[PDB]
């Protein structure tokens, strides 16, 4: 809490969301590595504790 | 991937091949009308090089 409340950083949790909105693949694919990412890698904005 | 490029190029190519009167314009009746209009003004032209 200390660090939390005089750092300058902050989250961003959309920053990989917008990212990986341009990856090109087919539908047609059953695996989807663009999609598999955002489903191992969830952001809940609890992340910095 | 496969069948992106391609449709990317063929943007690309077309894109450069668009017909628009625009370029003709502004070198051959755009500043005929810009000296015709020019003296007409109630704030005359005032220009650094």
């Amino acid at each position: 809490v200390l660090l939390q409340r005089i750092s300058p950083l902050q989250i961003d949790p959309t920053i990989i969301s917008n990212t990986m909105s341009t990856v090109s693949e087919s539908t047609t694919q059953t695996l989807s590595p663009a999609s598999s990412i955002l489903g191992k890698l969830r952001p809940s904005n609890s992340d910095f504790s | 991937t496969q069948s992106l490029v391609s449709s990317m190029r063929g943007t690309l190519g077309k894109l450069k091949l668009i017909k628009s009167m625009t370029p003709m314009y502004l070198q051959q009746l755009a500043p005929v009308e810009l000296a015709v209009i020019a003296p007409m003004l109630p704030f005359p032209p005032f220009q650094v090089p």
